[PDB]
């Protein structure tokens, strides 16, 4: 890791969370950690099914 | 077991007491500037 | 618009505001209060509002669907209760070899119906025929006027049903043989015997007939199940409900037999205590009374 | 108005007396996406429709009136809307007041909102063409829906007249014996796309019948759209009808050059 | 500091046991209103998420209604309830503005929401909307708004 | 003319999830076709889940969400 | 008739480009106006060598 840097390039400005929040189709809260990880299962296993 | 589901957050875990986690007791004459704050979520977040 | 005109017009919505305008089964409840277990649940059909269900301690309690009423008046422990349609008339049946009529309106025993050799375990009723069935122990099915004996199987009835049209009477007992009857003639109609002790039957809201036996579940004008070791509900949907000695609910929809669904109720506050004694739905709910003394709503 | 205005609509259907969402299984299990059963043999797949529309009695203003809503409600054709008088679409017969809204619109879609084909469905099913202007109904499958009743040959197509002349004002109506089949025509195109919604997978049984108590258990009575009348006796009608709309737009079309000039 | 009755949480300050019947009572109708009711209808399933919205906002009204309007409750306690997220500290924080005295929710005003830069209709004055139907010649064709079913959260009506 | 985004309640977002679980009627047609084109954006959704996961001096953790 | 033309905000979940498939499609030839296969006239006797 010390030998080969991979320096990271500045014009990348447009992050994933950053861009979703712009759209009207992503809205934010706050829950319990425990509660987000039953849903990721929940929604993840929909998903692949 | 894989055969059932993913037990609901709010039937199940919401309505109990959680645990203690694991803390040092953090002797008081020792460790008086940290003991009140060590262990928080964010600690000190709320000191200006 | 002036600013006593917009405090009048705000007072014209039915809400306060910013809402007011300008214009599977599940268990829901638990009911306590039975001294000793309950073995049968009644239901008023014309509102669905109270639940008469009899118990082991003999009484009989009026359930709002709270404790409406209090019915005594019988030695030994309620086995059947039915509530019957056209008349404000109750029809309570017990081991103490008696039916007994109840008056809705009074609350006071009427009638009592004689001639019962040994403890009735049912009794039904049609608003058609103006006349009770009984069964027992007995063997022999008793039509009484509110004078017919049905000679019938050599064992106890365990269940009884009455339908307007032919074949009216069904019977189901401990030897395993299921008769249709004709009263008139007073012979039997058709006698099935597929069943391999029928400990309960339901008529559905088709004009066939649910039989339970001991792993095996038919319905006769064939249910596919694990081993389920023994009462059952018709609802209108057509769900079919399957009681369990080993307190597991099985949920079958009628027209394929399919069970979609199996549940296992709480015992209380024994293991063996937990059974499901009888159940019953209203005129979107599941009223059942456990053995242990707890009566259970089910959405 | 009396029959229709002076009232609100009602709900036909409570939303728990709604079917199920899964369809009656002919398989083994349940898929997902397209909500259907994959292991099975086949199936019939057709059954009676529970509801019906009574059209006297279920007739009334809802929410789409006050906001001039132009498109009929297609559950209340199918006797199924849960909403009643909340609900975003119109819950009465088609009349000429309410075709004459949907004029600029039905072109291209039908009274429901429902947008048209280029090409018919292959067996004459479903929604329309907007190519051909069709106004008559297929009347098939009778023999299910009366439930195998013999019921003479005059007294199946008494029914079909009682019936769909409450749906809107009618062409004319004829029965075909041989081919125990039924063809209707309305004066509207509206009338006919909601008559073959009303109409479709219905039963005839007149409950004065011994059988309507099973109902349900027969197959139920195809309305699909109607091919062309292959007799020139009707073919000749055709265009003679094909020649008065000639006539009658040339004399619109005349006026716009007339105004142009 | 979160929901749950943790041990690194705070213990409820001197008023909280005179208002806590009332505050149950918008936590069970919140417990059954997220229950699972299942329906078919797009227009009834939204319905039920409106009624979570009714709550949340309603709940929030009574704390604020406490402490800005009545003064009933001390500063400490309405601190911990926005701390214990009993009250919506944004939504709160919009009442407190003069032409948001009676605000839907934060999402009906919000610019990036909509298709064009507006708010939601329900924030428009119930006599706007009836002023440009009745040069229209009809009724005013909005009920509810699609976001959490308001009739209009203007301050004046 | 931003104002930041809204903070919407625990119960909105409990409510979608447990409505989407029988997912069987027409409505969820175009619902299903949001839970296929996330599946790319779910290996993001791991990252963020197992790095604020809660450390063993803590009973529970609230954590920000985003949710479609 | 002036007219806006504003674009609608896609959800980033659905997919993009609802109307695009892969599909073929076979293309006709718009031959409007003849090309003169302009050759000279004709060294055309040949022995049969070849
Ligand atoms: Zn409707
Ligand atoms: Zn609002
Ligand atoms: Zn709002
Ligand atoms: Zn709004």
């Amino acid at each position: 890791n010390e030998l080969h840097p991979t320096l990271p390039t500045n014009h990348n400005k447009t992050k994933l969370l950053k861009s979703l929040k712009n759209t009207k189709y992503f809205q934010q809260t706050t829950i319990d950690w425990v509660e987000a990880g039953l849903q990721l299962c929940r929604q993840g296993h929909n998903m692949l099914n | 077991d894989d055969d059932e589901p993913p037990l609901s957050y709010e039937q199940h875990i919401e309505n109990i007491e959680p645990l203690d986690p694991i803390n040092l007791p953090l002797d008081s004459q020792d460790d008086e500037y940290v003991k009140d704050w060590l262990y928080d979520s964010r600690p000190l977040e709320e000191d200006s | 618009f002036t600013k006593s005109e917009l405090k009048r017009r705000r007072k014209t919505r039915k809400g306060d505001g910013p809402w007011g305008s300008w214009s599977p089964k599940k268990v829901i409840r638990n009911y306590p209060g039975h001294p000793e277990g309950t073995t049968a649940l009644k239901f008023l059909p014309k509102t669905g509002h109270l639940i008469l269900s009899g118990g082991n301690d003999h009484t009989i309690k009026i359930w709002d669907f709270e404790c409406l009423r209090d019915f005594q008046g019988h030695n030994k422990p309620i086995k059947a209760l039915r509530f019957t349609e056209d008349c404000q008339s109750f029809l309570s049946s017990s081991f103490d070899r008696s039916v007994k009529i109840w008056d809705t309106e009074t609350g006071k025993v009427k009638t009592r119906l004689h001639l019962n050799s040994t403890p009735a375990d049912v009794e039904s009723r049609p608003t058609n025929p103006h006349e009770f069935i009984v069964g027992l122990s007995n063997s022999k099915i008793l039509h009484y006027d509110d004078v017919q004996t049905y000679d019938h199987h050599l064992s106890s009835i365990l269940a009884l049903k009455y339908f307007p049209d032919g074949s009216k009477f069904i019977s189901s007992s401990e030897d395993k043989t299921v008769r249709i009857w004709e009263n008139q003639i007073n012979v039997p109609i058709k006698q099935i015997s597929d069943t391999a002790s029928m400990p309960f039957l339901n008529v559905h809201p088709n004009y066939f007939c649910a039989q339970s036996m001991d792993n095996r579940i038919y319905s006769f004008s064939k249910y596919k199940r694990h081993p389920k070791k023994i009462h059952s509900s018709a609802g209108y949907g057509i769900s079919l409900a399957f009681s369990g000695d080993g307190r597991y609910i099985c949920s079958g929809d009628s027209k394929s037999r399919l069970f979609t669904w199996d549940w296992n109720t709480s015992r209380l506050l024994i293991p063996g205590n937990k059974p499901i004694t009888q159940v019953d739905w209203h005129p979107s709910k599941v009223i059942c009374s456990g053995a242990a003394g707890k009566i259970y709503v089910c959405d | 108005m009396t029959s229709w205005r002076d009232k609100s609509a009602k709900v036909q259907v409570k939303e728990s007396e709604l079917p199920s969402s899964i369809p009656a299984q002919t398989g083994l299990t349940f898929n997902i996406w397209y909500n259907k059963w994959s292991q099975g043999f086949a199936g019939n797949t057709r059954f009676v429709s529970p509801f019906a529309l009574q059209p006297q009695l279920h007739s009334g203003k809802t929410r789409g009136d006050n906001d001039g809503q132009l498109f009929f409600c297609l559950f209340f054709a199918k006797g199924m809307c849960c909403l009643g008088p909340k609900c975003e679409y119109l819950h009465h017969i088609p009349d000429e007041e309410d075709i004459g809204k949907l004029a600029l619109r039905t072109e291209v879609l039908d009274c429901f909102g429902r947008e048209k084909f280029a090409d018919y469905r292959e067996d004459m099913g479903g929604i329309g063409s907007f190519r051909k202007k069709n106004k008559t109904l297929y009347v098939g499958g009778i023999d299910g829906a009366l439930n195998s009743k013999h019921l003479k040959p005059a007294q199946i197509e008494s029914r079909i007249r009682f019936v769909f002349s409450r749906l809107g004002d009618i062409d004319r109506i004829r029965y075909v014996e041989s081919k125990n089949c039924g063809f209707v025509k309305f004066k509207y195109q509206a009338n006919a796309e909601f008559a073959k919604e009303a109409m479709s997978n219905q039963t005839l049984l007149l409950p004065s019948d011994k059988e309507w108590d099973d109902r349900r258990e027969g197959t139920g009575l195809l309305v699909k759209w109607a091919n062309e009348d292959p007799d020139p006796a009707a073919q000749k009608r055709l265009q003679e009808e094909l020649k008065l709309e000639s006539l009658n737009m040339m004399v619109h079309l005349i006026n716009n050059n007339t105004n142009s000039a | 500091m979160p929901r749950i009755k943790t041990r690194r949480s705070k213990p409820a300050p001197d008023g909280f046991e005179k208002i806590k019947p009332t505050l149950t009572d918008f936590e069970i109708q919140l417990r059954d209103a997220q229950k699972d009711k299942s329906s078919k209808l797009a227009a009834k399933s939204n319905e039920q998420l409106w009624e979570i919205m009714q709550l949340h906002h309603q709940r929030s009204r009574y704390i604020y209604t406490l402490y800005y309007k009545r003064k009933a409750i001390s500063k400490d306690l309405y601190d911990w309830l926005i701390k214990e997220k009993y009250a919506d500290k944004l939504l709160i924080a919009k009442w407190r503005k003069t032409g948001y005295e009676k605000l839907c929710c934060l999402r009906c005003i919000q610019k990036n929401e909509t298709n064009n830069g507006s708010t939601c209709i329900c924030r428009v004055p119930r006599a706007q909307l009836e002023e440009e139907a009745r040069k229209k010649g009809t009724q005013v064709s909005f009920h509810q708004c699609v976001h959490c079913g308001c009739r209009g959260c203007a301050s004046t009506d | 003319l931003y104002t930041p985004k809204a903070e919407m309640p625990p119960e909105h977002l409990r409510k979608i999830i447990n409505t989407h679980s029988d997912m069987a009627s027409k409505m969820y047609n175009t619902d299903k076709k949001a839970f296929l084109g996330a599946l790319k954006y779910l290996p993001h959704a791991i990252l963020k889940l197992l790095e604020n996961m809660p450390h063993p001096w803590e009973q529970a953790k609230e954590v920000k969400v985003l949710y479609h | 008739h002036h007219i806006e033309v504003v674009s609608k905000q896609m959800d980033p979940l659905l997919p993009r480009f609802v109307g695009k498939k892969a599909r073929k499609v076979v293309a006709p030839t718009e031959n409007d106006e003849v090309v003169p296969v302009l050759h000279m006239d004709g060294g055309e006797a040949d022995p049969n060598e070849w």
